[PDB]
């Protein structure tokens, strides 16, 4: 129901990570520290293919409260990796803190980064079957302060927009390639079973985190913090939506 | 007969009848001997290197022929002006032709000093497509057409035609056609040449413009008995899902219940006659909209119907949606805007989307809530269309036709086509006017004392003239219209000028000013 | 017999024939004034001043008009069960329009005390626009019926048309109609007017539903002699290719080769009954889908007929896909979905694609090895096809009509069209059934006794009461099935209510509890 | 009458007129008794509850049927060699079944002794479907057909039918139907069943392939007199836009005007023969090209008629858009491409887009410059068209036809339909050759002494056998070309070989080496 930073004034009494309901306390829920020296290589691991992630369309991005999630609509799938059919692009949320000290999501050997950015992809067909692997989410991480990039300029001109919760706007004219690494570099990365990083976890998601995080300016990152609030009233920002991390147990990560 | 004698009386006049109107013309045409008198193979090598969309084979052929597909070898401006300003429709429904007062010439230029004298005992032959057996060229908008104005003399064009190429190289399944292996009439300058022809069954061009927009068809004073989706959120915050629903009336036209949609699209750049405000780059071709065909991309040249711009944007013409025209003079390669005449459909956009849009918008997925997995929230997402196909309740009207422009073409002779009105305007035909070939008969001239199977070459050389006449019958639709307020006509207009539009100027020189259309008269959709 | 005879009888009865049936009708109408008796121009600055989608500009006339487009104004509910348990097909052939008992009343309304007499003299003027004269707003799904209940007496409607705007203002284009213009007859009270008028041949409506699916026509027995590839690479896992094909058969009727696919599509975006699972934001129009036309954006209300939703999911609805009716005393704006009747058309899902599913998927790439050409390689990739045109082999069927649905509309006079049957449902005609026009005539109070000059705008208060009857004859397909198991059939519940359905309650109150389809019996495809 | 005296004799034969062509055909077949005599429910589930895509319901009958929907059951392949070879089209006109020479048998399966005699007073049943009132399966392309080889003795298959289905449950509009409802002659030893169709008007098959391309239908010589935009900017440096134009001719045949443009199109997959430039991964389904139905996926099969591959690219194929038949021998599953015959269309690319390329490319923005708002200044921007649905202008060709090919198919009854060429190939007929149902009339067995309610169960074993005879004139459409080089003509090859091309060998086993098409003489556009 809420987030542990939430939880902190006398009022809006709710129910902080520690006491999330649902299958939110069990092994697997997905938030780890990946030790690159206990994960094993698997050859049959490959880079994604991206297909539809070079067309530019607008997208609609809205204030959710928790995060600041953006619709991917059709004709964004992807097809590579082991992934067992093919996973369609359905939304682009991300989770950040005040600086890139606090850390976002997921730990590579224990170091966080600034932002932590999640594209969700659903199972394309499959059946109407409660079993695992629903959902195929990229994990990408976001750290620098130094040069601006224009994949993300766009997502930052529509951040004002989305000021109070529960507002909508729309990204003016974008691609989902300009947002991520270069392709050189989406090489390296990380398959582990979580289930969710929001409450109500349903251990449905293959999490497959990238290495090599991506680069944008400082001032972007500030104006992720500044535009954006939980409450209603304009009084406590969208700092530390980050979900506290959760033992592996014996969940086995490979490496690609 | 005989040489004593003419063989034709110079008809052009015109007569309208009522809801009828016959044209007739009539025309000198100097005719060459052309390829000497043999067939050439040619190909996208003989032309050089052309390109692989440039890439072609086939023959030339040491024939010529008449054209007159052009409305202004027909009508003249007062003549369309009067047509146009009085009538919805119009369609010709047959045509009549001859040929007469032919003189052969040969010429000798004695060492500087070229002679030409008349050959009394020669011969043209000429004789028509009417089975339709050989290649059709009279649908692609050549010139060597029947000049508008008629004291103009004519040099009436080489017959030529492609057939199958796999680059500059023909295959099997290419087809070599000689035209003597047609039966001809022989001509002497005593004899002459006639011959009538009835056009199929063509639907009336739409000479008139809507008065009303399909989007505007409802009673403006009346609400509908139908509801639309108003709201899907309460609004406040948070968990706000609702259906709300409200009657669709005069307020919200945008959102009532409708028959009929626009007619399908193809979309093409736009591209500003305002040199400032397009984009400094190269886009000619690599901005055009094209199709392909064997690994081989043609321009959408005329492309599907289109309105060329929306309401004021007339500085906006599509890349390639447009007829455009040279004006008198012009040059044949990179002219400035200022020496053509750029053609508009604007009058379509009643029922044709715009050529420079989107047709519209679609649903690209399922919007959704968190309601399964805390996944699943989509937002409603939507896709622009660039070309629509053809969908049940459609509406459209087709591409107008000018004085200048074509009148008629020949529908491909294949198993299927849809709505074969010919992209480029007029009246598609599975079997139009047929082609009329006419080529001299090549004088065996000095033969030498002993016998030569080589056959012969030296020639002596020849000429022909005389005079072509045309008459279409064009069918007329009336108006019947109940609109109070004046219509729009095209008129000249006073002003003082240095010469009278469509006219000749001091050096004798003719002039087509403007483009002119068919639709000034209106009618409800 | 004047001013002390009838002009009419009530008839309205049903007699059912055949292969044929002829309904009758009458009802009791109240004609008011009217615009004070005078014509006015209307645009959306005189009355909104709202956006340019929904910009407009026409005129609001002193007119009333005649409208049974309306499935209940000539068919009972029983009537209408007769009629869809038992025909395959139907149709209208002829019909019978009439006016009668013509009463024309004053009103005093004087200091206060408001009285009414009747003005003996005084007239009510009648024209039908039998040539299709004037803007045909019939076919815009209006209200102001002949009333369902034939005890209900009902007003005329506001005769109004739109014409050409650019934004609220007009253009040379526009036209003024005057109805004055139109020759007319005027009746005083014992004066009756009458009319008939044949039915255009249209296609029977499929009243039926199909009993097989497209995708499913092949004999589940036997193999087919064709072969589909089955397999490629050999699993393995490092450079092996291959090409292996199996016989289509029973056991994967997915691939085997078929002759005809699924009728034309246009995406719409799905919405939910159960608000909870749609998504917590405003999406009515931002994912309507729609079109444009001249810069003004429109949307796809039932726009092409598409299977509303995937079997089993009837608490999902396109958008704007389907014909939402309003019950008995629902207001106007922002109503509750209990309030409304949602109807849909799942039972054209054996032909016609989901409303809210892609069409298909078609490949968008070469497939490659990467030593073709050098190191690049290619995985086969597949886009989803959101609308889809018109494809030679297609099939398709047509929206359902409904009691309170409309029955036929105008198909719009263009060059050309595609199937053009309304997209609401009903019989698209080039000539329907005429307008019917109908004014009181005005009477000048008391003139100055010199003369002035202006138009008199001093009027006797009057007001017009009649009867109306119309008869059609529909012409029925009959069913020869061979099916053995019984078929589904519209019933009452026998289950007891408060209330019968379709019957008046404890105040008199008229009510259509639900909407009625027409597809009840079946046939193979 | 009864035995002794034959029914019927052989006829097997053909008969060539001036415009027509009567093939006639008679062949042995045997019947079982199928079911046990009884009808029984089928689904996915009754099979092993196959996929969704794959899910099915339906029934199947002890009753069987004569196929004969395939050309090599009434043409020779020599006979198919003169039809191809000298006539530009062809369709059939009527046709005339007949059944004879009965005989059926007992069967007596004493222990190992299966003796087997005759039942003289036994019967057989046979109906036609004249009415149309069953499941047609005809038009699936399923085995079960006269044998090519008149020699052959063949097996009648059995009829199955499939209506609505959930899954593997049905619906309540899902029909069942009892053969048995029908009137059906029984016939002994001693009887005969003859019956004579007439073909409904369709048009002639396209056995020709176009000698010209539809984008080189211009003369070669002549330029036209329309411009295009030929340049943008005048050159490097900066802000230096322009508008160049120039006359399209023959130099730059890609940019000139069109009147038609290519038939629609939906891509396909391309795959090669060459196995090791395909990919090293599974796409047979991935990556297919499909279309939706109610939730259900089903194969883009043939689909549109579209060129195979580029003019010289035959080692490519499209996934599923051809015909691929299994030769001799081939069994069901996973077999090679050395197993099977796939059959290609490169004779349209003359008129229809290739299968595995885009239709072409479509503006998708307008080009815009740095002026207020400099930051935007857009650039020309297309997209590629992989589906591309019906537009006026468009022509196109129909998939060709094969001697082991189907011949016709039942359009299906629904309110709309577009071009209903099966896209297999073949002739689309709303009332097609009515289905010949036939079955062994069961013959109870010993029943018990005391009365018992019961059906019974217990049968004498028996079977069928007999001679079928059909006989079809086909129409021609003879050739008046004018070409001068000789055209393509189907020939064997002289070269020497261990067996004769469609014959037997030393095993008596008949085989078609290859698929034969019908498209070898050549005519213009
Ligand atoms: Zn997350």
């Amino acid at each position: 129901w809420c987030y542990e930073i939430q939880t902190k004034d006398p009022r809006s009494s709710c129910l902080g990570p520690e006491k999330w309901p649902g299958a939110c306390k069990e092994n697997q829920q997905s938030p780890i520290n990946i030790v690159t020296a206990r994960t094993k290589v698997n050859p049959r691991l490959t880079p994604f293919i991206l297909v539809g992630y070079d067309q530019k369309q607008q997208w609609p991005i809205k204030n959710n409260q928790h995060t600041v999630e953006m619709t991917l609509g059709g004709g964004a799938c992807i097809i590579g990796g082991d992934l067992p059919a093919r996973y369609e692009a359905v939304q682009l949320h991300l989770h950040w803190s005040n600086g890139n000290d606090n850390g976002s999501e997921h730990s590579i050997d224990g170091r966080h980064f600034a932002m932590e950015m999640h594209i969700v992809h659903k199972k394309l067909t499959s059946s109407k079957e409660d079993s695992k692997d629903k959902f195929a989410v990229l994990a990408f991480m976001i750290e620098v302060g130094d040069k601006v990039n224009k994949g993300f300029q766009p997502l930052v001109e529509a951040l004002p927009s989305i000021s109070k919760p529960h507002s909508t706007s729309t990204v003016r004219e974008s691609s989902l390639q300009d947002m991520l690494p270069p392709s050189t570099k989406m090489y390296t990365y990380f398959r582990y079973n979580g289930s969710l990083t929001t409450p109500n976890c349903d251990e449905t998601v293959i999490w497959t985190v990238y290495k090599q995080p991506i680069k944008i300016h400082k001032n972007q990152f500030l104006e992720f913090s500044k535009n954006l609030y939980y409450d209603e009233d304009q009084k406590l920002n969208m700092k530390d939506n980050v979900r506290p991390l959760q033992p592996l147990g014996k969940r086995q990560v490979f490496k690609s | 007969d005989g040489v004593g004698s003419s063989s034709g009386n110079w008809h052009c006049d015109s007569q309208w009848l009522g809801d009828r109107v016959i044209t007739t013309s009539t025309r000198t045409w100097a005719l060459p001997t052309y390829n000497n008198h043999l067939y050439k193979q040619i190909s996208n090598s003989t032309s050089g290197g052309s390109s692989n969309d440039n890439a072609y084979f086939g023959y030339s052929t040491p024939w010529g022929y008449f054209d007159f597909n052009r409305f202004h070898c027909h009508f003249s401006p007062r003549d369309w002006q009067r047509l146009i300003n009085n009538n919805w429709g119009f369609r010709p429904k047959r045509l009549n032709f001859k040929l007469f007062n032919i003189q052969v010439k040969e010429v000798t230029d004695n060492n500087g000093v070229k002679t030409i004298a008349n050959n009394l005992t020669s011969t043209v032959q000429v004789f028509t497509d009417s089975d339709y057996q050989l290649p059709y060229v009279l649908g692609s908008a050549h010139e060597g057409c029947l000049p508008p104005f008629p004291a103009d003399v004519f040099m009436i064009p080489q017959y030529g035609y492609l057939t199958l190429n796999d680059g500059s190289q023909a295959v099997g399944r290419s087809s070599f056609y000689c035209l003597e292996y047609f039966p001809s009439q022989m001509l002497r300058t005593g004899n002459n040449f006639q011959f009538s022809y009835e056009f199929e069954n063509v639907p009336f061009h739409s000479s008139y413009a809507h008065s009303q927009s399909l989007d505007r068809l409802m009673n403006p004073l009346i609400d509908q008995y139908l509801y639309y989706l108003s709201k899907t959120i309460n609004g406040s915050g948070q968990n706000q899902q609702t259906l709300k629903f409200s009657v669709a009336g005069p307020s919200n036209m945008a959102v009532q219940g409708r028959n009929y949609i626009p007619g399908p699209s193809y979309r093409q750049q736009r591209v500003s006659t305002t040199v400032t405000q397009n984009n400094n780059s190269e886009f000619a071709w690599p901005g055009a909209s094209s199709w392909a065909l064997n690994g081989r991309n043609s321009l959408m040249n005329p492309g599907p119907a289109m309105a060329s711009h929306k309401e004021g944007e007339d500085r906006f013409f599509p890349l390639s949606g447009s007829l455009i025209f040279g004006k008198q003079g012009t040059g044949r390669d990179n002219v400035d805007a200022d020496k053509v005449m750029i053609t508009n459909e604007e009058e379509i956009k009643t029922t044709n989307p715009v050529a420079t849009e989107s047709y519209g918008q679609v649903a690209t997925n399922h919007q959704s809530a968190q309601w399964p997995t805390s996944y699943d929230a989509a937002q409603a997402q939507t896709g622009w269309v660039q070309n629509q196909g053809i969908l049940p309740g459609m509406v459209w009207q087709d591409r107008d036709v000018y004085l200048q422009g074509p009148i008629w073409a020949k529908i491909p002779h294949t198993d299927g086509n849809f709505h074969p009105s010919p992209l480029m305007g007029g009246f598609g035909m599975k079997h139009p006017p047929p082609q009329i070939l006419i080529k001299n008969t090549p004088v065996p001239a000095d033969p030498p004392t002993a016998f030569n199977k080589d056959k012969l070459n030296s020639f002596i050389t020849q000429y022909s003239t005389g005079q072509v006449s045309v008459e279409i019958e064009w069918e007329l639709q009336k108006e019947n219209s109940k609109r109070w307020n004046p219509e729009i006509q095209y008129t000249s207009n006073y002003y003082k000028s240095n010469n009278v539009e469509f006219a000749v100027n001091t050096e004798g020189v003719y002039s087509e000013p403007r483009p002119i259309g068919t639709r000034y008269l209106t009618r409800n959709l």
